[PDB]
């Protein structure tokens, strides 16, 4: 009956013009994205026309905003409906996520993950095409706090932001490792400088065998662990919108960002695994992860994909023409710097963060087929993003190589094999899903 | 923002 | 030659109009202030029309904002100089700082220690009288990280915010504790975590024989201390400005706030008692404090006074119309709930929180007595702000009656002790510090 | 915003 | 790998529609710059729907003001990149280059050279295209002092303007023709008359064996002579920007405007040499010059091209509608006169000015040719701006017939014999360098 | 701001 | 704008 093609992909942090090169292989990713029903990616930069002021974001590696001219480059290559939420829409605060609202409307291009409040960011957003409609909602678990979307009450207005998946983090210790967390909580004076909240709120905040030192939580249990869990609000409020969204599409895509890494770092959080079996669970088709600027592994649960991290699939982080004080500030100079300079020095030279890796170069573009609802193919085009390349030419997405798309390919099945998936392999270096459909 | 006081209100 | 009188006052928490009351006792408060030549006060309210969002800030009580009516109300009652730099100046975000200038602005009301960028925040503001000029600088240790404001670069604006005055507290260990640290950080899987940070960084960040566990920092000491320190930026700069208001007025006046403990709930933090001595080594002739909502001690040093905590001198928290949806979340309701029966329940039905205690509703307004730059006297007037009166009445200033204003003077008195303060005390309850001039 | 792993560049 | 094509011209000074006829000459050269992946101009006109005022520029030869619907015969044309930074882009003050700048950036073409503030003005733009990108920067060294941008303070902003490259010349005079400038200064009173500025500054402010009188630098030497030499500060300002282009884009493109002369007319002034041979050592690949209204010679550099004039390729001076009331001062008029009259009187009814003279007539389009950085090719396409026709004809550009053409391409060898530069010619009158590489 | 060329038109 | 004067602060 209704047969549906839908093309993800990852970080989209463009920031120059040219996004499709000349090259055969950019043109032909073009065609690819083009040529489904609908193409979506998680636009990780903020266009402006000029709107708002540059928040502190140092620990998402400084500000990253752009030319809102940008924004055509997207729709260009092929992009259709646009993930907003995560940890850099709100490098220009509140009236810089305003401004980015504007911008996309005034383009007519579908998004989800911000809005002027907390129900809007949580909302998905419908992308009617002839064929059918897809249904996109856009979630964050990596964020600075505070700035996710509010609602509003009786008498103030909510406040704009993105939409959170917060989680939080506990700390197993023994019983003997216990007592000296507590030992030093009373030994140093900490435990002193809390005896105006104990006369304020009636208790000791700390003591909850929980226990909450140092901004941490920790718990004693027989052996020393890590445990992560989502916020229960954020997960029953983004599964609300799920079944919501699934009365009025066809098809439901759930985008969330998550630099959160698990016992290693192409393992995901063990909440993130927790949420994408949630969001399936609710009716979506799809659950599409990116953050971590490299790829993690696939799985399949109840015949929907989770591709826990697509990485990026624009890089150009390093060609923004608009860099904060706060960021030039983290760079010791004996003169001012240009933003190209202020890079260069941030990176030792090339010699450190992203350059020096492959993983951080290599994409993935999954083009999923859905037929009434149930996926019948998986097609997965590996994307090469220049590794080793000038840094004015890195960073541009084109269709991979057969040798270069066949490493790629190898290291999906790799991180994909504990989920139990499988991969059929072409002469050309793409591949697809083995399904049990 | 407010560390080892945890309240400031 | 020049003869110049100064009256200080804590937070001015003010929501509600006829601050000032028929008591003779209350009017009796405007003359003395109205009879200064400058009455500084800290404005620890969001006068607003309607511009901003409201922010989370759940650490700081919620939400403080008020109509802007009330800075007519603290104009009235005899307040000439404001000082804004605090942890509730960013309840609407940048937008409503941005509104609250436009607001003191179209009234004539001097103000310092928010602006729209870091220098303008960081400025002194000039208050000219026939008799002479004071210049106030206004900054605070006290705010939600990122609510600093920012100067600009070459290519994108400054950040509006307020005047910080960073610290970093670091935890003394012993050896053996800190061992069980680390063996807590590998044994839990928490270093494990951070195996991509040292990829990307080239080194493990909680390895500075410091240590940075849990977003906190830890030295190794022969004993269990704590200790606190001022950001070496924001006291080298804030001193810089002071050094420059010296140039340009008769009279320097630093106010600072901070709710940090020392290792009592009396006592200051220790980077506040260097931040206060650092300032009158760079010319200030008086430092004003705030935040606790109660008094602290008082300090003469080099023959200038400092007044770590003169409390609160308007307390209508409670009495506020505008609460936000998330301020409303933190009390479980069974039905929509107004502004005045969600602060009852707040506060236990008034069985927690400020009301039960009476420190919280005792003040101290100082009036100094200066000649060409030398304290001449330091007149004591205690306030009293209605401890156990009804909610809708208690908060507003009147001078204390004979037997109240000589307990307060008593606390004073006892507060101080530790500086080797002494205290004149008149038949009134009414005292003056004892000066080495 | 990104407390276990520092990093989220 | 990478090979890209830049179409090069020098002052476009365009006040009418119908830029390019119906002659088959002219719609190929439009042919020519669309065929191109770069083709730079230099705007030497104010387009403008009303903003600004006019400025006092006699010595620019009046105010260039046009309707900004002259912006789309420039990109119907072929022109893509445009540099702005010469001694009109003021001619309506700083309101009137913020409303150029708002009009190049709502039809979406590229400029360079004036911003609003000076880093703005020095900033390089990024023109991109599939084949690749293309960095210009664009300065000036004639203008009317104070029409420079400049950087905000702390406390003011900056002032919009151009990018400047500011030069001093120095007058070598021998010991005796010193000694009589001295006394000429002492003799007739003009000494006397810096009395207060010496008892000000502390210095006479003509004694430097330098010497300042006149408002012209002397200097004692052996014999007579001229001297010029670049700001430092623009100099290495530019260069710095130059560097950071270099790591953005495959191409760097600096276009200077300099009306100054050498020795003779023909050559370009010495500081403008020193200038251009910086510009290729700190990475730039070619260097546009322009301003005299006629061609000078052309210099390979390290193999990346000088030109250090390409004339006009635009000249509609004589057809502007928009006459200020200063310039129209500079004729003595018995009636009002219109703007075509004011032109006619102007030159004395065609016998002076640029008219009599085929030099300001003739021009040439340089079209490059790059591969991975180095110069493969560098045609030159000489053009007729047709010499002797009426003055609502003449202006208008046209690639020139065989025979003009040649002699065209004489007088580039010639003026460019100097530099070591030789040429090939082709049969239809169009030439190429001879290369190095 | 034509010192020495004197016209720069 | 301050010819002979040199200086007019
Ligand atoms: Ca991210
Ligand atoms: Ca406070
Ligand atoms: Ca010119």
């Amino acid at each position: 009956m209704t047969r549906l093609t839908v093309a993800l992909s990852g970080d989209c942090m463009v920031t120059r013009g040219g996004l499709i090169t000349s090259d055969p292989a950019a043109e032909r990713l073009r065609d690819l994205l083009r040529g489904t029903d609908f193409a979506v990616t998680n636009l990780e930069v903020v266009p402006s026309d000029g709107r708002g002021h540059p928040v502190h974001n140092a620990v998402g590696g400084g500000c990253l905003i752009a030319d809102s001219a940008v924004l055509d480059e997207v729709t260009a290559a092929g992009f259709s409906v646009l993930g907003c939420a995560n940890n850099h829409a709100m490098d220009l605060g509140t009236e810089g996520v305003l401004g980015t609202m504007d911008l996309l409307r005034a383009r007519g291009i579908p998004y989800a993950g911000i809005g002027a409040d907390l129900t809007g960011a949580r909302r998905p957003v419908y992308a009617d095409r002839p064929g059918g409609s897809l249904a996109l909602l856009s979630c964050t678990a990596t964020f600075l706090p505070g700035q996710e979307a509010a609602d509003p009450s009786p008498e103030l207005p909510g406040r704009p932001g993105l939409n959170p998946l917060r989680h939080t983090a506990t700390m197993q210790v023994t019983a003997d490792q216990m007592d000296v967390l507590r030992t030093i909580d009373a030994e140093t004076g900490l435990r002193a400088r809390r005896a105006e909240a104990r006369a304020l709120l009636g208790v000791d905040p700390a003591l909850l065998d929980r226990l909450a030192l140092f901004g941490t939580r920790f718990r004693t249990a027989d052996a020393p662990g890590f445990t992560t869990e989502c916020d229960p609000r954020d997960l029953d409020e983004i599964a609300r919108w799920v079944g919501e969204a699934r009365l009025r599409a066809d098809l439901v895509v759930v985008s969330v960002h998550s630099h959160e890494p698990g016992p290693t770092p192409e393992t995901p959080g063990e909440f993130l695994r927790v949420f994408a079996h949630r969001m399936i669970d609710e009716g979506a088709h799809a659950v599409v992860g990116h953050g971590p600027h490299f790829l993690r592994g696939v799985e399949l649960y109840r015949n929907k994909p989770i591709f826990y991290s697509l990485g990026n699939i624009v890089s150009q982080i390093e060609l923004t023409d608009r860099v904060s004080a706060e960021d030039y500030a983290k760079v010791t100079a004996e003169r001012p710097l240009t933003p190209g300079r202020y890079y260069d020095r941030l990176s030792g030279h090339g010699t450190r963060l992203f350059a020096p890796h492959r993983r951080y170069w290599q994409s993935l573009v999954p083009v999923l087929t859905f037929e009434d609802g149930t996926l019948t193919a998986a097609r997965l085009h590996p994307v090469d993003l220049g590794f080793g390349r000038p840094v004015h030419r890195r960073g541009r997405p084109r269709l991979a190589d057969r040798a270069e798309a066949e490493k790629t390919l190898t290291d999906v099945a790799q991180l994909s094999q504990p989920y139990g998936t499988a991969i059929e392999v072409m002469d050309d270096g793409t591949g697809e899903l083995a399904l049990d459909v | 923002g407010c560390g080892y006081a945890i309240v400031c209100f």
